[PDB]
This record gives structure tokens, sequence and C-alpha cells, in this order.
């Protein structure tokens, strides 16, 4: 149908140079920039107490780093906010930072970001270190586009907190840690079932800015598996994706911790806490498949006029789910 | 009271000395510098039809780095001192066209064609920060962007040309 | 000569540099205003008032249109039952009420989204079973009905009854609908360029509703990015709109539409509802069908007449059936007005028909190849409509696509896979199409065009097609060439205009190139003939010196060619006459594999077959089978469009309805033109490839179905001749809820359930 031996050869040093006075400017110290338009003034805050003394002077203003969500909020839900900030530019809230318990990444950074700097990480490190990157990986995987991943920032989807987030899920049955910050004030906590209190809410001051999320290294005998729905047919609600996690006591299959998080199963990210709590101490056997099962249909029960429908799809993926990670944990285990 | 904007589009300087924070990219390619190259397929970020390349020296990183991303999100108030490249930045039936553009033509990737920019900017993303690919990373590159038309495989095949 | 050569698409250089001009990307005049459509957000109400005083506030707003501003006349659409603008009463949640004008799009977009409408709501019908149980329905029942039921019925050996849904489609062509409007200000004169595959109607609605004869009134498509039937009459759901704000104002005028907007206004594909019932011998033969369609037409007419037409033509796909009996009926609804979508019917019919066969193969314990092959037409055999199959290839597509798929070796594999899985498992499935090639309405099968040579002999073609992505002008450039003997570098088509050739029937049928084909061939005759003696005065002159001598003689180097397909005319009283020109067939091979935890399928492999005659240009005619059977895959498998109890649509973009991706696609993905099967009923040999290709995509539906089969056997019974009830789209939640095990019955949690 056509002869690729006559295509033109490709010539990697002849392309478009990039703007040579773009990078004179490159030397300009960074500053505050403001815009007006119409009905919003826009801020871009250069330093972190910038952003931060503009937060207490206007506790309603809106931060934007990808737009990816704020958008779509102005273009389709026609929300308007007269003031908004932009933090991109501040090296804090971008900042990829390895530590003695996980890896630290800046609120601002691009999903595409922590997704090379966590195949990274997992190409280099042993598996037993890896199991919660993992899971964040194998929800980025078919997430998107590399368009939208390369502009959305890990904090604006935590913060945006849509009940069918892919990411929540996994940070909350991680315990990943947030570091939070006002005009003084700042505070780091694991992230758990209160930071999302009800729709589209989490746990925040008006003043306060997410500014960095660390993700845990795994232990010894822990385990972490991620899980989503390959459908979605409604906005924000009403897709199953989860994060489940186990710790056992050295060198057993005794459960010490288990945590099992959802989306898309009630309007936020929620734990299935009633059901795991009643498997501590239990061994990692048909038993407490048959128990998690049971308290997954109950817990997680939807009515039958739930939002989203998809009524018996979504329960059987809740406990189909599990399934998967109880064989995964198994196949680790032994 | 208000700064002006500076960014670069086909390595022009653009000055917008009253910047709307309400403005997308596209809309200004398209309805202040003329540039209809670029197009809307969605607004809400699925299709991939207003695609273009970003540029910028990251200075945390201490490098030029390159991106795709979709134009009908990204305002141009998050563009001071970025550099943007679209579908005719990089050839033309005028001038020359880039090799990305003659293997989609060539191989039969476009059919009624409004999809094509996209897919060559994302294209031709990948080639500006991985010369020589593999034909995994190609298959990864289109993720964000849909063709009604053609069902994928001719554009594939096209592509794959450049891997190894 | 380049017939039969894989030419590529003549704009595709100019598509990848994003030369190439489609409406919205016409420069705007200095004074051009922008339109944004008000529409209705309730399923059926009275609309009590509509308040813009806050919208008037908006920086650049120019005023607000409805139903009063409207000259001529507010009664449109195809059969007269629209409004240009709803006056009293809304029908749907996309029903438009007016349209703001202002001098940006996003001003348009920002005043529309605050006028304010108050609604008074009336009872609502909104799906199928609303609208049975309401008696709501457009006309009366239709039928094809042959030989005898009762008789039929009492041979069989076994009787299979049961229920079928296949839910409906969005075209998402990349670009919307989209018309710009050019009032000139003397005579009522107005120009449009539109995104649209009819020309002739948008031309004549606009000046109904203007109150202008249609000579003032211009129409000019360069080209579409996407079409698929939803521009051929929805389109004038913009158009008119905008005329009329360019009439009011007397400033040009345009509108895009948002892909929201788009989705819930224009209208999709027909949702079906079958009632079917199949008669059949304990070998598998058909002995009696009897089959009740029912389609979700909206709340117009539309093209859904002639869409259930088309179903019924099609009920038989490529089965021979003595006794059968097809109805329809059109089901009125407070639901946008579904219309054309590639296919027209056809693919609604088709998986009825593959539905109930594979039933049969399952009931009587046969492999299902044996069972398509063994009820499988002979040519010359007669439809259910008694027209003879004349040519009929599916015997050599079947075959050829067995081999080369290599089918019973896969199946083996196949076996062996779902003896090895416990919570996967393959299916695989091989099936034919047959596709009727003209227009059901008689009179829209005519076609014209428009040829000058110019003195330096380059040639101007037009003709009354419209280019959208189909490669139509390619095609037709190739076949002037051919017949005037000179390269296709010599000859042009600028663009589809109603001032070049009139009363055009839309870009539809998939019969474009057959019947344009033939107008331009005929056009290019006649230039032949008046330079005939010429060139015998000058056997050894050029094309060039030949042209130039005609025009120093004062011989006319401008005709009109035209086309009227022949012998055309069934009709339902005699069941008679033909109702096609001739048949495109085609074959695939498909196979999927299942995760039963999940409901996620991925597409291995699929081969395709297809006979398309003597290809004018391969390349084209092989994109057009992989771009229609991966829109069917979509129908079959991938795209949902889902609704409020209210009737309010909740899937109207790419993040709540999926289309097939890049990553969607077989893995492996084979297509091959049948050789040696030149069409003598079309030009040069050729045939129609536009619509017949989609319904194979419904081999993944099939190839998926046999895949749950084997879940099902694994987990959930013994019973090997089951028949599952399984709807169109087999989505993840429908694969999944079909696979009964521990999980969906509960019995993992220690509960009594409905599995083994
Ligand atoms: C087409 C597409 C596909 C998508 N697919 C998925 C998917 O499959 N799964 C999934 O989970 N998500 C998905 N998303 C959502 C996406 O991940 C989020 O929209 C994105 O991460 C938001 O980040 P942003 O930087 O673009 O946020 P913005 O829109 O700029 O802001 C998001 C919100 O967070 C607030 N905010 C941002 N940064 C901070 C800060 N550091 N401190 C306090 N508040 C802050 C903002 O005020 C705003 O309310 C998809 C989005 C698109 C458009
Ligand atoms: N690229 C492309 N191919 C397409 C379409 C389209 O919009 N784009 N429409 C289809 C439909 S609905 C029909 S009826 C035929 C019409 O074109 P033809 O008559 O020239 O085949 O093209 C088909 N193939
Ligand atoms: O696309 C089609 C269409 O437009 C019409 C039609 C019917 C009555 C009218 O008054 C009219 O203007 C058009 O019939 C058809 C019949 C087919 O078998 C196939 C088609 O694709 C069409
Ligand atoms: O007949 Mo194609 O326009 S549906
Ligand atoms: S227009 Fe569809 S992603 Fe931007
Ligand atoms: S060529 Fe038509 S959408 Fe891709």
């Amino acid at each position: 149908l056509f002869n690729p031996e006559e295509f033109m050869p490709l010539d990697p040093t002849q392309e478009p140079i990039f703007p040579p006075e773009l990078l004179r400017l490159k030397d300009v110290p960074p500053k505050q920039l403001r815009f007006e338009g119409e009905r919003v003034t826009w801020i871009q805050a250069s330093t972190l107490k910038e952003l931060l003394d503009l937060k207490a002077q206007h506790p309603e203003a809106k931060l934007v780093v990808g737009n990816t969500e704020i958008g779509i909020e102005m273009k389709f839900k026609n929300q308007l906010f007269p003031m908004i900030i932009c933090p991109a530019w501040i090296p804090e809230l971008n900042a990829v930072e390895h530590g003695p318990e996980g890896i630290s990444f800046g609120a601002a950074c691009a999903l595409s970001s922590v997704e090379k700097t966590l195949l990274e990480a997992v190409a280099k490190l042993p598996t037993q270190k890896t199991e919660v990157f993992r899971g964040v990986l194998e929800q980025l995987r078919w997430f998107a586009g590399k368009q939208v991943k390369s502009v959305a920032s890990l904090g604006g989807n935590i913060i945006t907190a849509s009940p069918i987030s892919d990411l929540n899920p996994v940070f909350m049955a991680s315990g990943t840690k947030l570091t939070i910050v006002s005009r003084g004030t700042r505070r780091t906590v694991p992230m758990d079932h209160t930071f999302f209190p009800s729709y589209r809410k989490t746990l925040l001051g008006p003043e306060e800015i997410l500014l960095s999320i660390e993700i845990p290294y795994s232990r010894e005998d822990e385990f972490f598996s991620a899980f989503k729905q390959a459908s979605r047919r409604e906005d924000d609600i009403a897709k199953v994706t989860c994060g489940m996690r186990v710790l056992f006591q050295p060198g057993s299959m005794q459960v010490k911790e288990l945590a099992l998080c959802y989306g898309g199963m009630a309007d936020r990210t929620i734990s299935a806490l009633k059901t795991t709590q009643k498997q501590l101490s239990k061994f990692w056997n048909e038993k407490l498949l048959q128990d998690v099962c049971a308290g997954l249909a109950e817990e997680l029960s939807l009515s039958p006029d739930a939002p989203g429908g998809m009524i018996e799809f979504r329960r059987t993926l809740t406990l189909s789910f599990f399934f998967k990670f109880y064989l995964t944990v198994l196949k680790k285990l032994g | 009271t208000a700064d002006e904007l500076v960014f670069f589009v086909n390595g022009k300087k653009v000055v917008e000395k009253n910047a709307d924070p309400e403005t997308t990219l596209l809309a200004y390619l398209r309805r202040k510098l003329g540039l209809r190259g670029t197009k809307l397929g969605c607004g809400e970020g699925g299709c991939g039809a207003c695609t273009v390349m970003l540029s910028k020296y990251d200075r945390l990183q201490d490098k030029i780095i390159h991106f795709s991303a979709n134009a009908c999100l990204a305002p141009i108030c998050t563009l001071h001192h970025v550099a943007v490249t679209t579908v005719e930045g990089i050839g033309s039936t005028k001038t020359r066209l880039h090799p990305v553009q003659e293997r989609i033509a060539k191989s039969h990737g476009s059919q009624c064609g409004f999809c094509t920019p996209g897919i060559v900017m994302s294209m031709y993303t990948l080639l500006r920060n991985q010369p020589e690919p593999t034909v995994e990373e190609i298959e990864d590159a289109f993720q964000g962007n849909l063709c009604r038309c053609t069902g994928y495989r001719p554009i594939l095949q096209g592509f794959r040309t450049f891997a190894k | 000569d380049t017939v039969g050569r894989p030419l590529p698409h003549l704009a595709a250089a100019m598509q990848a540099s994003g030369e190439a001009v489609y409406c919205d990307d016409i420069p705007r005049y200095e004074n051009e205003l922008f339109l944004r459509l008000v529409t209705s957000t309730r399923a059926h109400a009275k609309i009590k008032s509509i308040d813009v005083s806050e919208a008037q506030k908006v920086p650049g707003f120019v005023c607000f249109l409805s139903a009063d501003d409207i000259p001529g006349s507010n009664e449109t659409g195809l059969f007269n039952d629209e409004t240009v603008f709803a006056k009293d009463t809304v029908t749907c949640v996309g029903h438009i009420i007016g349209a703001v004008v202002a001098d940006t799009p996003e001003h348009a977009e920002r005043a529309a989204h605050v006028v304010k409408v108050t609604y008074e709501d009336l009872p609502a019908i909104i799906t199928i079973e609303d609208a049975i149980k309401n008696n709501s329905f457009y006309g009366s029942e239709l039928k094809i009905e042959k030989g005898d039921l009762k008789k039929g019925f009492s041979e069989a050996d076994n009787v299979v009854s049961g229920e079928l849904y296949i839910g409906g489609q969005d075209h998402f062509y990349l670009e919307t609908h989209c018309t710009i409007a050019i009032p000139k200000g003397e005579e009522g004169e107005m120009e449009l360029f539109v995104s649209t595959q009819n020309a002739m109607k948008t031309q004549s609605f606009v000046a109904k509703m203007l109150g202008v004869p249609v000579n003032r009134i211009l129409v000019r498509v360069k080209r579409m990015g996407g079409g698929f039937g939803g521009k051929e009459t929805r389109s004038t759901l913009v158009s008119v709109a905008v005329a009329l704000a360019a009439y009011k104002t007397g400033h040009p005028v345009r509108c895009m539409l948002d892909r929201n907007e788009d989705m819930l206004i224009t209208g999709g594909r027909h949702p079906f509802l079958a009632r079917y019932k199949v008669g059949f011998m304990k070998t598998g033969t058909i002995v009696a069908l009897e089959v009740d369609h029912y389609s979700n037409a909206g709340n117009s007419r539309d093209l859904s007449h002639s869409i259930m037409e088309r179903a019924l033509f099609h009920m038989d796909n490529c089965y021979k059936i003595p006794n059968i009996r097809g109805t329809g009926r059109l089901c009125k609804t407070n639901l946008s007005s579904n219309t054309a979508f590639r296919g027209f019917g056809g693919p609604q019919a088709l998986f009825i028909a593959e539905n109930w066969m594979s039933e049969v193969a399952v009931t009587c314990g046969l492999p299902a190849e044996e069972v398509r092959w063994k009820n499988m037409y002979k040519e010359g055999d007669l439809t259910h409509f008694n027209q003879r199959l004349e040519g009929f290839s599916v015997p050599r597509c079947w075959d050829e696509c067995l081999k080369s798929s290599q089918y019973y070796a896969r199946k083996s594999e196949v076996d062996k896979f779902n003896k090895e899985n416990c919570w996967k498992k393959r299916g695989l499935c091989i099936i034919p199409t047959k596709f009727g090639i003209s227009f059901t309405v008689p009179f829209l099968n005519q076609a014209g065009a428009l040829i000058h040579v110019y003195t330096d002999g380059s040639v101007l073609v037009s003709h009354g097609g419209t280019e959208m992505g189909q490669g139509l002008h390619t095609k037709m450039v190739q076949v002037a060439s051919k017949a005037l003997k000179i390269p296709i570098s010599k000859i042009y088509i600028s663009e589809t205009s109603t001032n070049t050739v009139p009363n055009s029937s839309p870009t539809a049928a998939s019969v474009s190139t057959d019947i344009y084909g033939q107008a331009v061939y005929e056009a290019c005759q006649t230039i032949l003939k008046r330079l005939e003696p010429f060139k015998k005065k000058n056997p050894d002159g050029s094309w060039e010196d030949w042209v130039m001598a005609a025009y120093q003689d004062r011989v006319s180097l401008s005709t009109t060619g035209f086309y009227r397909t022949p012998n055309l005319g069934y009709s339902f009283e005699t069941n008679s006459g033909n109702a096609f020109h001739y048949f495109t067939y085609g074959v695939a091979c498909s196979e999927v594999e299942i995760d039963c935890l999940t409901g996620d399928h991925k597409n291995l492999r699929t081969d395709i077959v297809m006979d398309v005659g003597s290809s004018l240009n391969p390349a084209i005619d092989i994109g057009q089978v992989e771009g229609a059977f991966v829109q069917g895959l979509g129908l079959f498998t991938l795209e949902e469009l889902h609704y409020s109890p209210e009737g309010s649509l909740h899937t109207r973009g790419p993040s709540t309805y999926k289309i097939p991706a890049f990553g969607s696609i077989p893995t492996e993905f084979r297509v091959s033109l049948l050789r040696d099967c030149p069409n003598k009923k079309a030009i040069y040999a050729s045939k129609a490839v536009g619509e017949p290709p989609l319904f194979l995509g419904a081999s993944v539906f099939f190839a998926i179905k046999d895949a749950i089969r084997a879940a099902r056997a694994q987990h959930t019974n013994n019973n090997t001749k089951e028949l599952f009830r399984l709807d169109s789209p087999a989505t993840p939640e429908k694969i999944r809820n079909a696979c009964v095990d521990k999980f969906t019955t509960l019995c993992v949690t220690g509960a009594p359930g409905n599995c083994k």
C-alpha cells in the first residue's frame, strides 16, 4: 500500500532550534506576576513565602497548576474563581526528595515526573521495598494520555478529591504522608479515612496548601495491590478503583495490618475499616477470604437507587479485586 | 497594573500585554495568532486534537525539556517563558514536510485529517525526547489521541519505521 | 492510469501539515459574530419563560434569538415535524429553544449559560418499553413476509424465542457540527460554509426558514472532519440557526459546537429492541423466523423510517430462510431525534440475525461455522424480499478467511487455553455479512457532475458528493484521469457547492463512488466526443494542443454529466422489484480473551476478507474496511450512551463515552480484498465499501459471547445448551455480570447461590 524505502530519513540535528531569546531570558530572576481579566485575576507566585502570604491575604484564592480540573470546572460547571494563584514555579512544590521512609514529591510535580521517578525506583530497588510504588504505577498505566500526564499535578489529583480518583485509594491504603502548610502552620499527616470528610472536600483549612507527598517504601512482610474498573459512564462517580495493603507479623501469614480503600463506591474515597479490623491476627486463608468478602458485601453495599447504577457489577468488582489481591499475596508469600 | 505575558510560538516571540487568565492556548493559537492547524475536538482533554509541544528551560533540572500538552486546557497564563510548537512549526507542503508528516500521509494514516495534526505532534514530541524509540514507546505515545476514521493500524505501521 | 493503484488521499499531506482548511479554520470577517444554542434541560415540558436579563449583562452580548425572530417558517426537519426553535413546549433534553449571539465564542458561551428557563413538566417517554406501553409510535408497522410461518413452525424440531437490545451510538466525528453564514444584504442572498453531507437540504431548509427562494442560498462544502451519517440531516439544526442570526444581524455569523452540545443535540444511531422466534431442525437448518424490531427514533421522524426499511432488508444477513416475517415499528420518544449512522439500520438487524443464529448452533450443539455455512444462500437464490443474489461471493470470502486466519487450528488453541485457565477465557468467531447497495428511496439514486477544461488544459471537476475522509474526491480524480486518458496532476476538485451541481442527494448509502463516478465518467465522454475531431486532425499532438484548437474553433469545453441507477423500485405491496443494485460482501474472524474476574477483554486477532469488486484504490478501500470495522467494534463492545431516569444524557465527552483507542484494536489486524471478482454493475468494476464492513465488528462481540460461554461452563452450571441473553454493547459490566460465579452470587461469602 506504501513503500517505506522511499521515505525521507530522520535528521535529529536539523530540528527547529530552542528559541535563543528564551534561553537568554532564563537568567532573569523569577518574580511574582499579575494578570487581570474580565473576570479573573491571576497571580503567578514565585516563592513559597509569597504563596503563603497570598493565601493568608485571600483564603478564597484558587490554586491552579495543570488546570486539568479547574478548566473543566470553569467550562462545564460554570464555576468562576475571581482570584487564582499559580504556584507551579515554586521550587519546594516541585522537589523530588529521597528519604529513609519513602520518596517525596512536591505537590506541583506532574504525574509523568512521578511516573518516571517511580519507574526508576522500581528498576533499581529490591521488590520488597517497591510494593506501594508499583501500585501507583499500575494506577498510572492506562490513565489519560501523555498530554494530560505531562501537566496534571500530583497534588491536584489528591485535593480535587474525586470519588473516582485512582490515586487517592492507593495513598489512603498506604498511609502516604501529606505535608500541609499555611502562613505559620506546618503539619504532616498520613492519609486515612478522615482526610475526605464529604463530597469533593479534604481536611484542609481554607488557607492551607498541600506542599508535598511522601509515598512510602514497603517493609518486610508487606504487600500491595491496586486495581481499577476499565469502564467509566458518569462524570465523577461509580468507577471502582482501589488500593489494597497487608502487613504480616514477621515471617508469618498472620495479619498485623490490613487496608482496603475504594473509589467509586460512595461520594468519596473510603476504607473498609469494619471489615479489615476484624481480620487482625487472622491467617491468610480461605476463611479470611470468605470473611472479608462477607464484610465487603455488607459494608460497601449499595442501595438499588445508588448514584451511578451498575449496582451488581460494582459489588462484584469489590469482591473480585480482593480475590485478585488474596491470590497475589499468597503467590508473594508462598 | 498587569504584567506582560511573554511566550514563544514556532520560534517567534509573543508579547501579550493584556492576558486574560481565562484564555486557553488553543483559543490563542486559533483566534489571535491565526494558526488553525491545532484543532478543537472536545475541550476536555480526551481526544488530543489540540496537541502541541511545549519546551522550556527547567531551572530546577537545569535542562531544556520538551513535552506534549492539550492546548484546550493549557491557560496561556501558565506559559510565561515557554515555547510552543504547533504542527505548522515543524514542516509545510509549502517548504518541506517533517518525516513525521510525510510518513503518516504516505502510509494512509489520514482520512478525514482532523486528528492528524494532534497525532503528528504526539509523534514529534516522542522523537524530540527519544530519537530512537521502541515500538512500545511509539504505541504509548498516543494514549491521548483519538481517530474515528482509520482504525489506527496504518498510523502505527507508518510510525513503526521510526523505531529501534 | 491510476485506477486500481493505492494512491494516497489527495489532501493527506495537507492534513498532516495542518494546512487543510475545515469550516472553523476559515478566517473570520472583521465583523463576524458567534452563536451559541440555548437548549432544553427537560425531557418534556411546557416553556413558561425565558429570561435573558443576566445574559444581556455579558460583555459582547448582541442578541437572543427565538421562534418570534424567524421571518419565514419555524417548521423544519425532513418530514416537517420539527421546529427551528421550540415555542411553547420542549420534547427532549437537547431540544433547541433559542440562541445567543455575541462578539466572541467565549462570550456566546458565557451568556448562554446564564439564560434562565422555567418549565412545567409533562409526562415523558424515554425507553422503547415506555413507548410500546403507551402506544407511542411514528406511523404504522413495516413488514416483509415470505413463505408460510405456521407451516414452518410446525416442521421445526426446535423453537427458540427471546428478546434482544442493541444500544445506540454517538458519531464522534472529530470535527463537530459547524456553519458560517454570510449575508450579502442584497435580495436575501446568503453564502454558507458548512460541515454537512447534505448541501441540498441545508440550502432548502435555510431558504424555507428565511422565506426566500432557494436560488438565493449558496451552500459550499470543502470537506468534513468526519460525517458518518451524522451530518446527513442533523447539520441543519446548527446551519439554520446561524443563517437566522446572519439574517437578523446583517453580519457574518458562525457556530462550531462543543463536543458536549453535539452529543446532546444532534442525535445518534437508533437503539433497537427485537423480539424474535426461530424454528430450526436438529441439523441447524432454519425453517421459520419471526422478528419484531422496535427502534428508538426520538423526538422527530428524520430518517427513522428508511433506517427501519433497511433493517428489514437485512434481517436475513447471509441466510436462506424459507418462511420469514419481519416487522418494524418506530418509537416516538422524548430523546434527541436519532439519525443516519454508518450502516443505516443494517448493523442492528444483522446483529439480531447473528444472535438467533448463534443460539441455533448452541441449541443443536453444533459448531457455529457449520451452522452458518449450511444455512448460507447460494448463487442465484432470492432474498426474503425476492431479490436475486447475482455474483454472491460470501462462499469465496468464507473459504479464504477460514484458510488465511487458520481458524480451525486456532479453534483448538482456544479450547486448550480454556482447559488450562480458570479465571480467563478465549473466544473465537467467524461471521459473514451482505450489505445492499443503493438508497432504498429510489429518487435519491441520481448524481450530477460538471466538468470544465480550461485553455491551459487543466480540468476542474465538480460533482454532487462531499468529502468526509472516505477519499471520494481522490477516487473521482482517478476516474476522470482514466476516462480522459490524462495524468491526475491535470485534474482538480475544489469543493462541493449548490451552484455547480444542484439538487444533490446526500453523500450517503455508500453509493457516492458509484453514482458520482458514473456522472463524472459521462461528462468525460462528452468532452472526449467534442475533442475527437481535433485529435483526428492532430493525432500526435498533446492534450494541450487539442484543447486549444477546440477553444479556437469555438467548441465548448464545459459539460454536465448525470447518472440515474437503473432498474430500482421495490414494492412492499407486491414484495417485488429490486431494492438494491447489488450487494457488497465480507467475512471476519475475530479472537478475544476476557478477564472473567473484571470483565475487561483483549482483542487478540482479527482477519477480514472483503469483496469490493475491482478496487478503484486498494489503499482507500482497505482504509474503509479497517475504519468501519473499528466503529463496529466500538458499537458492539465499547461505546455506551447512558441517560438519567429523567431522560438526560450523562455521557457527553470522551471521559464518559469511550470510542476505540490506539490500544483497542486487535493485536494482529489483517485485511484482504478478494481477488478477481469484477463487479459488472458499477464504475470500473468496483463496489461500494463505506458501510458494508462495519457490521464485521460484531465478530468481536460473538467471540466475546463464546468466551463467556466458556466462563459459564467453568463456574456457573453444566448446561452445555444454555442460552443466556447478552445485549449490545458488551461492556465490562455486561461481560462480568454474565460470568456468574462465586462472587456474582455471593456464594464466596458462605451464602447459598446460583452457581456450581
Ligand atoms: C482527560 C483526563 C483524564 C483523566 N484521567 C484520570 C484518571 O484516569 N484517574 C484519575 O484519578 N484522574 C484522572 N484525571 C484527573 C487528573 O489526574 C486531575 O485532573 C489532575 O491531577 C489535577 O491536577 P492539576 O494540576 O491539573 O489541577 P488543577 O485543575 O490546576 O487544580 C485541581 C484542584 O486542586 C487544587 N490544588 C492544586 N494544587 C494544590 C496544592 N498543592 N494545595 C492545595 N490545593 C491545590 C486546586 O485549587 C483545584 O481545586 C484525568 C484528567 C483528564 C483531563
Ligand atoms: N473517513 C470517513 N470515512 C467514511 C465516513 C466518514 O465520515 N469519514 N462516512 C461513512 C458513511 S456513513 C458513508 S454512507 C460513506 C459515504 O461515502 P461514499 O458514498 O463515498 O462511500 O462513507 C463512510 N466512510
Ligand atoms: O441516507 C439516506 C437518506 O437520506 C434517505 C432519505 C429518505 C427520504 C427522504 O425524503 C430523504 O431526503 C432521504 O434514504 C435512504 C435510504 C437508504 O437505503 C440508505 C440511506 O443511506 C438513505
Ligand atoms: O449512509 Mo452514511 O451517511 S450513514
Ligand atoms: S480538544 Fe480534545 S483534548 Fe483538547
Ligand atoms: S483521520 Fe478522521 S479522525 Fe483521524
